[PDB]
């Protein structure tokens, strides 16, 4: 399993709230990057139902 | 901070009854966050793949708007 991605819009805006349980997996050590990774993880897990059964939708996670 | 939520706008390409292990999901998420967003706001276009199979398309949006960005999914097949 892999995630092929490309940035459609890249910015230097760092205004991102902090979070609880910032990820420390995959070489990450928490922090805002960890907040983003934990956010993506939740969204990907949420979407498993949609590749299993079809359908789309908008999923969100605090970051 | 301004951005408080990350959104994923998705659609299915193919049905796949398989499920990636946590190890795979962790690697996928870490890669995008670290190398794609790099701790900044932005928009990513992605495809979840199961080997060579294109399974799911997701537009990931991290912006100042906590509101659902709507729009269409985008991909990187």
């Amino acid at each position: 399993w892999s995630l092929r991605w490309r940035m459609q819009k890249s910015t230097t805006i760092a205004a991102i709230a902090g979070c609880s349980g910032a990820a420390t997996f995959g070489g990450l050590a928490g922090g805002i990057v960890g907040c983003i990774a934990a956010g993506i993880l939740a969204i990907l897990q949420g979407f498993e139902v949609n590749w299993h059964n079809g359908g789309g939708g908008d999923r969100s996670n605090p970051v | 901070g301004e951005a408080t939520t990350i959104w994923g706008v998705g659609a299915d390409e193919a049905i796949d009854k398989g499920t990636p292990s946590k190890n795979d999901l962790q690697n996928m998420s870490a890669d995008l966050a670290k190398n794609g967003f790099k701790g900044h706001q932005g928009v990513a276009c992605s495809t979840v793949k199961d080997g060579n199979k294109d399974v799911y398309m997701i537009k990931f949006s991290l912006a100042g708007g906590s509101n659902d960005p709507g729009g269409s999914p985008c991909s990187d097949d």
